[PDB]
This record gives C-alpha cells, sequence and structure tokens, in this order.
C-alpha cells in the first residue's frame, strides 16, 4: 500500500507513541 | 510477551490474532500487509510434531484488537480465510527454517483507526536497519511468563543481536533466514516473545521515511526471557521473493 | 477465557 506503515492514531496525526524514541535512538 | 507493557490504543494496527473456531481460543499472532493478505509463521498452521495441521475452515482472523479475550464490538473485524499458503521449503522437521506463511482473506477488510497494514522491507531498508544493536518492536497476546495471560496486547522493544552471539546461544542450527533479538545478561534490561506470540511481527520504524516495516516474524526460542538465550525471528526480507510470487500469482 | 463472537462468523 502507498499508505503502509503510517498509523492513523500516530504518524497520520504527528503523534508519537511512548517508546518509539527508544528505537530511533538505537539507529546509530 | 515477557517483561513488556500494555500497548497504546492503535499502536500496532497491523496486529492480527489467529483464532481457532472450536474450541474458541487464541492460536497465534499475525500481521496485516494489505486489505486481503495476512502474514504469519508457518508453524502456526503446520507443525506435525504437535499434530498441528490447520485448514482454512478451522480458523478466523481477528483484526483491530486490543483486548485479548473481549469481543471488541465496533472496533475489531473478523475475517474468514480463502486460502493458506505455506513456504514450500519450510523446515518443520529440524529448525523451523523459512518459518513463513500467508493467508488470503475471503473479503477485503476495511481500514480504520485500529486497522492498517504494515510495510514489507525493500533490500535497502533491510540492509540499513538489520544491524546488531538496532532495536525493533514485538507485539502479542502470548504468555507473560515461561511457566499467565495478558488482558490486552503487549509490546516490547528489543535489540538485534550479533549473528555469532545468536549461534553460540543455542545448539539449534541457525540459518540466514533467521535473526535473533534480545538483551544480553550484562545489559540489565529484559524481554522476549513467548508461546502464543508465534507469528506476530517484529517491526522497525524507518528513520528515513518514518514508516513502520515488518522485519521479522516471531518464530522460536528456548524458554522465554532466559538469560543467555534470545528470541529467533523469521527474516522477512530474505523470503520476500516468495511472498511476492504468492501475491502476484494468487492476488 | 474468551467472550463468544457473533454467530455469523462461525457459520
Ligand atoms: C521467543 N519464543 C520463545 C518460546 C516460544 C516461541 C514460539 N515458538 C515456538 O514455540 C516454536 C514452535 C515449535 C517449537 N517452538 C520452539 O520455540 C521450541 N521451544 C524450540 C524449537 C525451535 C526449532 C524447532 C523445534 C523447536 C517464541
Ligand atoms: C497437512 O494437511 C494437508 C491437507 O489436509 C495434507 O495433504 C498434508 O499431507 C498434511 N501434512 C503436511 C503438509 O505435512
Ligand atoms: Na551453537
Ligand atoms: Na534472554
Amino acid at each position: 500500500e502507498a499508505d503502509c506503515g503510517l498509523r492513523p492514531l500516530f504518524e497520520k496525526k504527528s503523534l508519537e507513541d511512548k517508546t518509539e524514541r527508544e528505537l530511533l535512538e538505537s539507529y546509530i | 510477551i515477557v517483561e513488556g507493557s500494555d500497548a497504546e490504543i492503535g499502536m500496532s494496527p497491523w496486529q492480527v490474532m489467529l483464532f481457532r473456531k472450536s474450541p474458541q481460543e487464541l492460536l497465534c499472532g499475525a500481521s496485516l500487509i494489505s486489505d486481503r493478505w495476512v502474514l504469519t509463521a508457518a508453524h502456526c498452521l503446520l507443525y506435525p510434531p504437535w499434530d498441528k495441521n490447520f485448514t482454512e475452515n478451522d480458523l478466523l482472523v481477528r483484526i483491530g484488537k486490543h483486548s485479548r479475550t473481549r469481543y471488541e464490538r465496533n472496533i475489531e473485524k473478523i475475517s474468514m480465510l480463502e486460502k493458506i499458503y505455506i513456504h514450500p521449503r519450510y523446515n518443520w522437521r529440524e529448525n523451523l527454517d523459512r518459518d513463513i506463511a500467508l493467508m488470503k482473506l475471503k473479503k477485503p477488510v476495511a481500514f480504520s483507526d485500529y486497522i492498517h497494514p504494515v510495510c514489507l522491507p525493500d533490500r535497502e531498508t533491510a540492509a540499513s536497519l538489520l544491524q546488531a544493536g538496532y532495536k525493533g518492536r514485538v507485539t502479542g497476546w502470548g504468555n507473560l511468563k515461561e511457566t499467565g495471560q495478558p488482558s490486552v496486547l503487549q509490546v516490547v522493544n528489543l535489540p538485534i543481536v550479533e549473528r555469532p552471539v545468536c549461534k553460540d546461544s543455542t545448539r539449534i542450527r541457525i540459518t540466514d533466514n533467521m535473526f535473533c533479538a534480545g538483551y544480553k545478561p550484562d545489559e540489565g534490561k529484559r524481554g522476549d516473545a513467548c508461546e502464543g506470540d508465534s507469528g506476530g511481527p517484529f517491526v522497525m520504524k524507518s528513520p528515513f521515511n518514518n514508516r513502520w516495516y515488518q522485519m521479522g516474524i516471531v518464530s522460536w526460542g528456548e524458554g522465554c526471557d532466559r538469560d543467555g538465550k534470545y528470541g529467533f525471528y523469521t527474516h522477512v526480507f530474505r523470503l520476500k521473493k516468495w511472498i511476492q510470487k504468492v501475491i502476484d500469482q494468487f492476488g | 477465557d474468551f467472550e463468544e463472537i457473533p454467530e455469523e462468523y462461525l457459520q
């Protein structure tokens, strides 16, 4: 899908979930 | 999921529950990859050592769920299976090599705030993100401990482990179609998938395009959350040629 | 244990 992987309640609204930053910080 | 936490509402809208019709019970996790296709572990459908060999009519998939046991009226959607496809070289005899299966739904599911597909990785995204130390996220309604069950979907973030460490942790033969994840004993943090989480997704959020990709499928482990052991995941990208072939042929 | 699901899905 063109829209795959973008969550309606998070990415689509520019809201972050409580732990996704932990993932980003690991991508060094 | 051991040592995880309750998911937030809509945190994993691609999460799918594989549900046995009779008796009514959870069979496995799975993931939504389009309006008509669900991805899971082959061992969720076929595992002769445990007399497991499900046919389409044995099963339902429940999409959009949060609560494990409730019927989530007006939120979840329940779909029947048109056809199951298991990887032709799935190795149930030895080590679960190529532990992957697809399920086509009888009718497309409607997307909503709670139901939305995850991306499958391309070669570049896989090469970029499948690196030791990089963390992914595993979700499921499986056991909270090795030896009970959660009220709602559980989530845990876990780092990918160096291949030699994966290999040295087990007597089972590891292949390029698997990777392992979890913390080392010296790392102080914990967490793992467990029985019941089988077939669920290991996902990573690309920092390049801010989309979630499914890199792994919960496949196997020796115990749950044991020190010095790791969870093993089907390497989705390595098997993507098969995925595409099935979808192209039967879509 | 599991809440019963609508009959329509078991037919
Ligand atoms: C992280 N994790 C921990 C425990 C169980 C699981 C879910 N997979 C399973 O329970 C699978 C299904 C068949 C036996 N499984 C196992 O995980 C076995 N415990 C180990 C095994 C590996 C490979 C071949 C045979 C046996 C995942
Ligand atoms: C599993 O089920 C199918 C169909 O019912 C059957 O043909 C097959 O021999 C069984 N065992 C397998 C695939 O190992
Ligand atoms: Na070994
Ligand atoms: Na461990």
